[PDB]
């Protein structure tokens, strides 16, 4: 029986609060179809953990996956809400520190597949292939990740990403982005959601983050929008122990997956509409 | 010891291959088996030199991973197919221990990750299909290649048979893949002929080879559909013996050299494309 933990991000994990008699209210998906929902125990200062309602992309792999390898499994919500970085000593928080430490056997969220991580844990074929890109509010006008309001950066334009994050490493390991990273380091956001609120509420201008989440917001949310393209290529795997039985046949049921369309399906089911 | 046998093959601009007797500039020596006549076995390793994007992959690998190489060419089939139960190509020399990895334009999948490990992904690929411009198709699930006599006269479509791509349509659309085999084309160089001079319609094949194309077609005629969509997403991968002991060192120095900005380099120098 695995433990699985995840991590708020629609469109690939939905949170939601149970009904009054403990169980998830009964949906369908745009195509028509019910959709499946699985019981998370999580969070909502004190952490008074509460079982609520899980769906979405990566909770529909989740169901595949126990299907097809034959498996029982409990899901989670992080207890920190971070994704997972490595901070004398060093320290992983987040889904990856729960991994680490047995709190989960497996990560099933849009977690990037990156060196930091990969030294200590295995990671899945890619599940998901996107990038990185930037949300502003409809109106604002930069070019892109080469645009002097990001190069050359002062306080009339706020930019960040999340804390304890991929994106947050991605910028910290590279020097030639050491003139962004300090902007950031001083407003980067405890969970994307907040961040995107920030940039509805023009508190926030500029939000680096996953494209796959990004482009969603803003296909909902008529007055945000991406810059562009991807000036970075990024994917997400499932999260398992380096001596996890599972590993191999998580990765080829992921290839599988790809290959047969069942990823294309999640992907109009969940992502783009 | 730590100098190892690896197989590679030709496939424009991943990897090129040109003859020399010093290999110089950014290639690297690699020997091409090349029989004396056909009723013999034997043959002579002749020297050539590779260069392209994988090969500066390898390079990279070689001094962060701290290996020596001999690169040869594949002789044996090509990418790799498994017939009457065995593995040819790239993933054959694998499999039969003739190569430790094997490197290039090699498409990771499930049937050959039973056989091989893969390294991660490196250059995204998948299936593209390419048309000339304004080819109204809406992707391998369109009618038109589903159900192609559904149609007068009949779309013509067709793949360089016996690698991924034509692997995955025999799995998933029987039909659209035994109407397919008339118009296997032999090569990519064949199959663009054939686009412009209206003798197909489509072409199905590795994303990554159609977007390089795409970008370097003379007047910008033909075009991935969807704005270079792919089915089937997926990546090429070093293919490595199962169990190797290269694989964790090979992935962690992959993926440093993606964190670390080394990729934008190489993917600038090679697969940059004008369209
Ligand atoms: O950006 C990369 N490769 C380049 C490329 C790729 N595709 C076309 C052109 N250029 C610049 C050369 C890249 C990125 N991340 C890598 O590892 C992480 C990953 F495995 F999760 C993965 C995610 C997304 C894509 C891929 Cl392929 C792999 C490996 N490579
Ligand atoms: N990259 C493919 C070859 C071309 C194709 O079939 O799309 C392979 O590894 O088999």
């Amino acid at each position: 029986r695995l433990k699985i933990v995840t991590i708020h991000q629609e469109p690939f994990v939905y949170v939601k609060p149970t009904l009054s008699d403990g169980t998830c209210k009964e949906e369908f998906t745009v195509n028509g179809d019910p959709v499946k929902k699985v019981i998370c125990t999580g969070p909502n200062s004190p952490r008074h953990t509460v079982p609520q309602c899980c769906y979405g992309f990566c909770i529909d792999l989740l169901i595949k996956l126990a299907r097809t390898m034959n498996f029982t499994y409990e899901v989670h919500l992080v207890a920190d809400g971070k994704f997972g970085t490595q901070e004398n000593k060093k320290e992983w928080n987040g889904m990856m520190g729960e991994l680490l430490s047995g709190q989960a056997d497996m990560i099933v969220a849009p977690l990037t597949i990156n060196n930091e991580r990969a030294q200590y844990i295995e990671f899945s074929k890619p599940f998901k292939y996107q990038g990185l890109t930037i949300l502003v509010k409809k109106g604002t006008r930069i070019t892109g990740i080469n645009d002097p309001r990001l190069r050359n950066p002062s306080d009339k334009f706020i930019y960040a990403t999340v804390k304890q994050s991929s994106v947050d490493i991605y910028f910290r390991r590279q020097v030639e982005l050491s003139t962004m990273y300090r902007h950031m380091e001083k407003h980067n956001y405890e969970s994307a959601a907040e961040a995107i609120q920030a940039v509805r509420d023009n508190k926030l201008h500029a939000f680096i983050w996953d494209s796959a989440v990004l482009e969603f917001e803003a296909s909902q949310k008529c007055d945000l929008v991406t810059t562009g393209e991807l000036f970075f290529r990024s994917g997400f795997g499932i999260g398992m122990r380096k001596d996890s039985p599972w590993k191999q046949n998580v990765s080829l049921s992921i290839l599988k997956s790809h290959e047969n369309g069942f990823m294309e399906d999640l992907d109009k089911t969940w992502v783009r509409y | 010891d730590n100098h190892l046998s690896i197989v590679t093959l030709e496939e424009a601009p991943f990897v090129i291959v040109e003859d020399i007797e010093t290999c110089v500039r950014n290639t690297v020596p690699c020997r091409k088996f090349v029989k004396i006549n056909n009723s013999t076995n034997e043959g002579m390793n002749v020297k050539k030199c590779c260069k392209g994007f994988c090969i500066d992959i390898l390079k990279k690998l070689s001094r962060t991973v701290k290996f020596t190489y001999d690169l040869y060419l594949v002789t044996n089939g090509k990418h790799g197919k498994k017939v009457n139960n065995v593995w040819n190509g790239m993933i054959g020399e694998v499999v039969y221990q003739r190569a430790v990895m094997a490197v290039g334009s090699l498409t990771i999948n499930e049937e050959r990750s039973e056989v091989v490990d893969f390294s991660v992904p490196f250059v995204e690929t998948g299936i593209s299909v390419m048309v000339s411009r304004g080819t109204q198709v809406t992707g391998l699930s369109d009618k038109k290649f589903q159900r192609p006599h559904d149609y007068s006269p009949p779309f013509r479509f067709g793949t360089v048979p016996n690698g991924s791509t034509e692997r995955n349509i025999r799995n998933n659309y029987p039909y659209m893949h035994q109407y397919m085999t008339k118009f296997n084309q032999k090569g990519v160089e064949d199959a663009l002929v054939s686009l412009k001079t209206g003798k197909l319609d489509a072409f199905i094949y590795d994303a990554a080879v159609l977007n390089y194309k795409a970008g370097r077609d003379e007047g910008c005629k033909l075009v991935t559909i969807g704005s270079g969509y792919i089915f089937a997403t997926t990546g090429y991968g070093i293919a490595l013996q199962k169990g190797s002991p290269w694989k964790r060192q090979i992935d962690l120095a992959l993926l440093q050299f993606v964190g670390d900005g080394e990729m934008e380099e190489l993917e600038t120098l090679w697969l940059t494309g004008i369209c």
